[PDB]
């Protein structure tokens, strides 16, 4: 059939400026990031500092979702530019500029120790007795 | 260096031994003992060989081919096929079995060639073993006739059904992590 | 010939890796000349 | 040295401490007169 | 033998005893995941560390100039004449003065040891 | 500069 | 000089060509002050920034996703130290470097590139420090110094070639120690590179003269070769306190 | 088109073009001329712009409480050899005069300097002293600065010097005097060493700098621990890996480590530590350092377990964290990055290293070598001058913050020529 | 609805998008006019078991491109936009990877 020659060429579209910038989310593969239970999300800066030059924190689904850490590309790409091809109905490809990159990974949504805690358990770096249930304990 | 090769065995010579000998150092760069044969065994080079035997220290690594730490539920279950047979012999009149058995089991494997160049035993590995530890680790050894030399470690059987400790039931060091310590001493400080 | 040893007399000559060999082997005489004469000379003192 | 088939008379040790501690002062006189007079003629050099 | 890792936080599994059912399990110790052990086997220590070194040898050591070749050996997939020997190029080899032999000609990078 | 049991 | 090992003094294999073996002081000195070879050349130092740029342009994929895979991509690029990404070929990589190398365009002659076929990294170092020597360029079993170069060389003054044309040109290159050690040397063109019983049929340099292993000072006494090696350190020493 | 048994005049052909276009001590002049261009260009433009306010407790108010000065450091110069006379009359110095005289054979350096100056009221003013007078950089003979350079050897008789002189010394005092190169370690190369007596079965150091624009080196190891150590959980875990990072007291676990640079998960730090999963042996290698790093399972919490083992204690509990950070962002592995989001390079070079542990003493690769001389660099006039005048144009720079603060306290003005102290150069 | 809400419209939509590197060149030629928006043509040839991806350079622009494709199931990408209108959205998954390399 058709497919399997078929031809496609489409117009290139660059506009000067763009009311909302482009970026880059990447998620490692063994993540297993879903959309699919994305019901809702929140990405904003951080407060570790308790802007536009910060990390970025998502919150998928509130406090009961997964959270992720994105942090801007250290390697600036002052040879190399990174554009995205996107459909619409007109038919031609639109290339974008991406305005920064950013690396998304998780934490768990776990019981954390508390330093205090911690710096305690550390003291007994020997812990003869099983860990799994000093987790427990906790 | 330049010292003639009399016998395989290399001596400080020189100003570094002369040094060793006028500080009178507590550790020699190469302590050596010369021994002489008082019998027959000097003359006779086999029973020389016994007595070479009998002078050097020969740790349980030195003779072990490969340690390796199975859970094995039941000795019935035999997860190991090739201990099927043996398990079975050792287990059809089984002994020690009446207060428990261990569900994790070391099941050591010794090179033919080390244990029969130190002239080694199974029973004299097995009894060096379980006496130096006493009951609580278990020993079956393999027939000699066996293609493989296995000797198959288990934790205490009173330690295992817990009545024996009484106090609170709580795991020390749960038992893979003892297992592991227990190879480990063993490999370094048998002392066979 | 790869591990140091020559063939050749000092009448012939040495080939260059021969030479370079020679004189690792040199070198080391030399060394072992130069550390000798202090410990020997701290032992002595001692001993007297 | 009281291990079987061991000769307890000849069997020696080059360490100088060892000899102390299991046969003497004596003993490591002569073992000490023994280890120097070896270092000193391996070379084949004589001293009274 | 080998490791295995938590599918919620990504953290390193440990083996735990079931004691009801008597079925080896993997929990992690950050949260309440747990998966059956399949393998059956969890530490194995090989001391006499007997490897063959064929898997940690690299096809594209045929190109390096520096390496002795002969073509008395040939290939036994495509039966090339040339093959690059070397010794074993590894500490704590125990001794070891076998040659193992890397096929050269592109891509072939068969591993024979005679 | 000679053998392994002369000199060097 | 107050330690006395004798491990740090002791004439290493890879002073070869470098430093002289013969002159050397003698004293609590011996071993440790050293000269370099005739022919020795030490970096002076370049920008990476042209080099990172070519290895961008070519392949080289930083922040990659756990990629090496059993290093699945042959070599990881370095740098002066900094590993920059990997490449998936690493030879067309090499060749590549070396063609750029002639032409002299992003690659200085000083400017030290090293594969490690085995372990698979390849370490690019410019960091002003690297000693480094020329060496004809053998390709195949062939000088690539001809009858041309050295006819126009001959007639240097009025013909306006010179040495850096030799290394323009590609004949010869500069090799540091790094590299010497991934390098298959011929002392001779003659006696090795033509064909006999095969020692080895894949030369990739020749030395133009074994004679420049030896320094300044050694290099004034006649028929090394058929001295003792003492006496030539000896004889260093003593040239250095000669009255002329 | 071959040349053979005709060899040996080829090869005596092109040695005699190479030594006639470079001779002798070509390493010498080259490592002096580069220096003085690039270096004392790049050490003028690397130091940090002076920065200066009056202070804010010293006088009332804020309309000009905040007159900041900024002093920038633009452009490098260098005239010939010069010698300056009583009369004050500059003059040309030639090598032959300097010795007889017993001068020093040095030029004039001169900056351009910019002082900004912000009065609060927003009308910032930028004045360029331009050539202003910092000090004098002695002047390395025949080198492309040298008065002798370029001239043929009639024009060096008429002045006293032999055109067989080879050049690359200086006149100091009227002495010659010939920096020797100084071997030294290569840096921000991984090597894996084993020490015999060490607790440490092995060692793997990395001596990095950031193209030693600062900081002559930060060393940094990953280091094995020894099984030697016999103990119940000891003799369990084995050989543990620890870090002994710059800055800091005591060691730290490489997987603490890891962490602190934002990897907590267990599977991406073995993803940067073992680049490939399926090996057993590197995994069970590893397995005890997770197991000690088992209690710090966040990234702020592996930050304050830094910050208590650093140098300096820091009485707050955030302060030690802020601490931690900017240690591990300046001082460790300072020649992959120092700022930002260099993190993830960081990780994936503290994960070679601890691979190439991991590698050595698996026995897959072989110790390094010391005395390898592809492991060591020789440091020329160039490098050595380089740190010298590092050092000292810092302490020039101090000495103007001196007494610019001094001025400024009072209000009254500052001026640079006096700040200078061309003495601290010289 | 708040604030800080991610539009995942994009990812229910399951729009797929190409992410290409291209040389600085090419992008310093698009952004000196880069208003008359048009910078090239982006053709490619489909065959029975193989395809190939050219970018032809526009003509008033120059006064051919092959383009290299690269696995993306190592990792997953998507693309999200900060409007200035504090609304952020995401436009789609990255489905291809691509280089542009000079002829
Ligand atoms: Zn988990
Ligand atoms: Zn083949």
């Amino acid at each position: 059939g058709p497919s399997s020659q078929n031809v496609t060429e489409y117009v290139v579209r660059v506009p000067k400026n763009t009311t909302k910038k482009y970026n880059i989310m990447a998620f490692n593969a063994a993540d297993k990031v879903n959309f699919a239970t994305w019901n809702q999300a929140r990405l904003e800066r951080d407060l570790s500092n308790k802007p536009e030059d910060q990390p970025w924190l998502l919150r998928v689904n509130g406090k009961s979702g997964r959270k992720f850490k994105g942090i801007k590309k250290g390697g600036v790409t002052e040879n190399t530019s990174y554009y995205i091809f996107t459909q619409c109905p007109d038919g031609a490809f639109e290339a974008f500029p991406v305005h920064n990159w950013y690396n998304f990974t998780p934490l768990a949504r776990h019981r954390t120790l508390t330093a205090e805690e911690a710096e305690e358990e550390w003291e007994r770096r020997n812990k003869v007795l099983n860990h799994f249930s000093i987790m427990q304990q906790r | 260096f330049h010292y003639a090769g009399v016998s395989a065995k290399n001596v400080t010579l020189g100003v570094p031994r002369l040094k060793e000998l006028i500080n009178i150092s507590k550790k020699p760069k190469t302590p050596s003992l010369t021994v002489f044969l008082l019998g027959q065994s000097a003359r006779d080079a086999e029973r020389a060989k016994d007595i070479l035997c009998r002078l050097e220290h020969t740790t349980l690594r030195k003779v072990t081919a490969n340690t390796a730490i199975y859970y094995d539920p039941n000795p019935q279950s035999t997860v190991v096929a090739e201990d099927q047979e043996w398990v079975n012999v050792y287990y059809e009149m089984p002994d020690f079995d009446v207060a428990r058995i261990s569900p994790w089991l070391l099941r050591v494997e010794l090179d033919r060639k080390h244990m029969t160049d130190r002239k080694l035993t199974m029973e004299q590995i097995a009894e060096k073993i379980n006496a130096g530890f006493g009951d609580d680790l278990n020993c079956i050894f393999n027939d000699d006739n066996a293609e493989k030399l296995v000797l198959r470690i288990r934790i205490m059987n009173s330690d295992e059904n817990k009545m024996q400790e009484e106090e609170e039931v709580v795991d020390k060091m749960d038992d893979d992590v003892f297992l592991r310590c227990i190879e480990s001493n063993m490999l370094t400080d048998m002392t066979l | 010939e790869s591990r140091g040893f020559v063939e050749n007399s000092y009448l012939a000559g040495l080939t260059p890796t021969e030479f370079f060999f020679h004189a690792m082997g040199g070198r080391e005489g030399l060394i072992d000349t130069a550390v000798k004469t202090a410990e020997t000379g701290y032992i002595q003192r001692r001993l007297i | 040295l009281s291990e079987k088939d061991v000769d307890p008379v000849r069997t020696t040790s080059n360490d100088i401490v060892e000899i102390f501690t299991v046969l003497g002062i004596e003993a490591v006189r002569k073992a000490l007169e023994r280890e120097l007079y070896h270092v000193i003629s391996f070379d084949g050099s004589y001293v009274n | 033998v080998g490791i295995r890792f938590c599918q919620e936080c990504n953290n390193m599994l440990y083996p735990k005893e079931d004691k009801e059912n008597r079925i080896l399990l993997y929990a992690c110790r950050n949260c309440d995941y747990q998966q059956e052990a399949d393998n059956s086997c969890i530490y194995v220590n090989k001391i006499t560390h007997e490897v063959d070194e064929l898997t940690q040898i690299i096809a594209d050591v045929s190109q390096d100039p520096t390496l002795p070749r002969t073509e008395d050996h040939p290939c036994q997939k495509c039966g090339h004449k040339e093959a690059v020997f070397f010794q074993s190029h590894s500490a704590r080899a125990e001794d070891a003065m076998r040659l193992y032999y890397v096929c050269t000609a592109p891509h072939c990078g068969h591993r024979w040891t005679e | 500069i000679w053998g392994i049991g002369c000199n060097p | 000089r107050d330690g006395k090992l004798a491990k740090p003094r002791q004439l290493h294999n890879t002073l070869w060509g470098m430093v002289c073996p013969a002159e050397t002081p003698e004293g609590h000195a011996v071993g440790l002050v050293k000269n370099l070879a005739l022919m020795a050349y030490i970096s002076v130092g370049s920008q990476p920034s042209p080099i990172l740029e070519f290895l961008e342009e070519w392949s080289m994929e930083n922040l990659e996703e756990i990629s090496p895979a059993a290093i699945a991509d042959a070599t990881k690029i370095f740098v002066n130290g900094c590993w920059v990404g990997i490449h998936k070929d690493p030879e067309q990589l090499m060749n590549t470097l070396r063609k750029l190398r002639r032409q002299m365009d992003i690659i200085v002659s000083e400017v030290s590139m090293i594969r490690d076929i085995r372990e698979r990294e390849i370490r690019i170092y410019t960091d002003a420090g690297r000693i480094c020597r020329p060496l004809l360029i053998v390709e195949k079993q062939k000088l690539l110094l001809k009858k041309r170069h050295i006819d126009q060389l001959k007639e240097r003054e009025y013909n306006n070639y010179s040495w850096q044309d030799l290394v323009a040109s590609g004949v010869v290159e500069y090799i540091d120690t790094l590299e010497e050690e991934t390098v298959m040397l011929a002392m001779t063109p003659d006696d090795l590179q033509e064909k006999e019983v095969a020692y080895c049929s894949t030369y990739t340099h020749c030395e133009i003269h074994p004679s420049m292993i030896l320094g300044v000072c050694a290099s004034i006494i006649p028929f090394p070769d058929h001295n003792q090696s003492p006496r030539n350190t000896y004889q260093s020493a003593m040239g250095k306190q000669a009255m002329g | 088109e071959i040349t053979p048994d005709l060899w040996q005049e080829a090869c005596w052909i092109v040695i005699s073009s190479y030594f006639d276009e470079k001779g002798l001590v070509r390493q010498q002049l080259d490592s002096f001329d580069e220096f003085i261009q690039m270096s004392v260009q790049r050490i003028v433009e690397d130091a940090p712009p002076i920065d200066l306010q009056a202070e804010a407790q010293h006088a009332s108010g804020e309309v000009e409480e905040p007159p900041r000065y900024l002093l920038k450091f633009e452009q490098i110069y260098l005239s010939k050899p010069t010698h300056w006379e009583r009369d004050g009359a500059p003059s040309p110095m030639m090598p032959n005069e300097a010795r007889l005289r017993n001068l020093t054979y040095s030029a004039p350096l001169y900056v351009d300097i910019t002082k900004t100056v912000i009065k609060e009221g927003e009308e910032q003013l930028q004045t360029q002293h331009q050539k202003t007078f910092i000090g004098k950089i002695p002047i390395m003979l025949r080198s492309t600065y040298c008065l002798l350079n370029g001239l043929t050897d009639r024009d060096l008789c008429e002045l006293n010097e032999c055109p067989l002189d080879p050049g690359g010394y200086f006149i100091i005092n009227g002495s010659e005097k010939v920096l020797i190169a100084q071997e030294k370690m290569a840096t921000n190369t991984v090597y894996v060493f084993a020490k015999k007596d060490s607790k440490y079965a092995y060692t793997g150091e990395c001596r990095s700098c950031l193209e030693n624009s600062s900081r002559p080196t930060s060393t940094i190891w990953v280091s094995m621990l020894a099984r030697g150590g016999q103990g119940a959980k000891k003799s369990a875990i084995g050989q543990r890996i620890v870090a002994t990072l710059p800055y800091i007291k005591q060691e730290v676990p490489i997987i603490i480590v890891f962490r602190a640079l934002g990897f907590v998960s267990d599977r991406d730090i073995l993803e940067h530590i073992i680049y490939d999963f399926e090996d057993p042996e590197m995994m069970e290698m590893v397995k005890p350092s997770l197991d000690e790093a088992f209690v710090i399972q966040e990234q702020n919490v592996a930050l304050n377990f830094i910050g208590s083992r650093g140098a300096k204690p820091g009485v707050t509990k955030e302060k030690r964290i802020k601490y931690a950070k900017e240690v591990l962002q300046k001082e460790m592995l300072p020649h992959v990055g120092v700022s930002d989001f260099c993190e993830t390079k960081k990780a994936y070079f503290l994960g070679y290293m601890v691979h190439r542990l991991l590698l050595a003493a698996l026995g897959r690769r072989e110790l390094d070598d010391r005395d390898h001389y592809g492991n060591k660099r020789l440091d020329l006039a160039g490098p050595l001058l380089a740190f010298l005048f590092r050092g000292m144009f810092k302490n020039l720079l101090k000495e103007v913050r001196i007494y610019a603060q001094k001025f400024i306290d009072r209000g009254k003005d500052f001026n640079l020529e006096l700040a200078i102290k061309t003495r601290i150069i010289s | 609805a708040e604030r800080g809400e991610l539009d995942l419209t994009g990812a229910k939509q399951n729009t797929g998008v190409w992410l290409v590197k291209v040389p600085k060149y090419l992008s310093q030629q698009w952004a000196k006019a880069s208003g008359r928006g048009e910078v090239g043509k982006l053709r490619i040839a489909k065959t029975q078991g193989r395809t190939e991806v050219s970018f032809t350079l526009n003509e008033d622009l120059a006064n051919e491109h092959p383009f290299v494709l690269q696995s993306v199931g190592g990792q997953t990408l998507t693309v999200f936009t900060e409007s200035s209108s504090d609304k952020l959205s995401l436009e789609g998954i990255v489905v291809q990877r691509a280089e542009c390399r000079p002829a």
